């Protein structure tokens, strides 16, 4: 099946902007540590969140 | 002043919404457009057969008619 595969990965794509907009690298981040988490959330991403999930 | 990121949800997106809804076809009711494109099929189509009949009586008529051949 080819289709599925890029249907997904248009909007896969955009989770990666919550990601980098969130931590330096695009996959791989050191975010999640024994001292709970390393860098809060920026202004922006709290609306885009409710923007991604409607 | 202590500014962070706010709590916004609004509409809540909607938890768990079924899109997959029953469209155009019913069942019994294709049936009878699908069967009956059938039906209409063979009564246009042999018709037009009926109307052949007429030129291949005269086609063969030609070889009759032609003795100086």
């Amino acid at each position: 099946a080819m289709t599925p595969f890029f249907w997904m990965f248009e909007e896969r794509e955009k989770m990666f902007e919550f990601y980098e907009r969130v931590s330096g690298a695009r996959m791989h981040a050191a975010y999640v540590r024994p001292g709970g988490v390393h860098q809060d959330l920026p202004l922006g991403l709290m609306d885009d969140i409710y923007e991604f999930s409607k | 002043x202590x500014x962070x990121x706010x709590x916004x949800x609004x509409x809540x997106x909607x938890x768990x919404x079924x899109x997959x809804x029953x469209x155009x076809x019913x069942g019994y009711s294709m049936f009878a457009v699908g069967i009956g494109a059938l039906l209409f099929g063979y009564w246009s189509m042999m018709k037009w057969n009926r109307e052949r009949r007429r030129l291949q009586i005269e086609d063969f008529e030609a070889r009759i008619a032609l003795m100086p051949l």
